[PDB]
């Protein structure tokens, strides 16, 4: 799946 | 004097079948809670989930039980997550950082969990009688005699 980063 | 005790970690995640208004694919629940029939309520003062940036408010606070978050999003990320004490010393806090992850279509939902132990050396007296009713353990060293002669 896609992420999320900071 | 040590005092040895235990937190839980964990989330759970599900994959709709028709997507949110916003697009969101997935729903999901993160929480910390104490380990079966201990209540962390009694040396923890709140739990700050610092969500991320694309959130509304992303810094989450739970003063009492239940410490959890629900939410609804698209993607996974990582979790900062603050568990504050009911301690006037250091340490007041303990942070983790926690895979917030989704399944893929075709695997079972999410239901992930974590233990960690926490070890605090020669807490006072208050902070270790919250922690003992918690399911903590104190150790305490002793003068140690042999059992033979020599």
């Amino acid at each position: 799946a896609a992420r999320k980063s900071a | 004097c040590t005092v040895q005790v235990r937190l839980e970690l964990g989330h759970r995640a599900q994959l709709r079948k028709k997507p949110t208004t916003e697009g969101f694919t997935h729903d999901w629940m993160v929480f910390v809670r104490g380990p079966e029939q201990c209540d962390i309520q009694h040396f923890v003062e709140k739990v700050v989930f610092w969500l991320h940036d694309s959130f509304p408010k992303p810094r989450r606070v739970c003063k009492e039980p239940p410490y959890k978050v629900e939410e609804s999003g698209y993607a996974g990320f990582i979790m900062p997550i603050e568990v504050h004490f009911k301690n006037k010393e250091e340490p007041r806090k303990v942070c983790f950082t926690y895979d917030l992850f989704l399944n893929l279509e075709g695997n079972p939902p999410v239901n992930h969990l974590r233990c960690e132990k926490l070890t605090f050396n020669n807490p006072t007296t208050e902070f270790r009688y919250k922690l003992l009713r918690a399911g903590g353990v104190m150790v305490m060293p002793e003068g140690a005699h042999h059992h033979h002669h020599h």
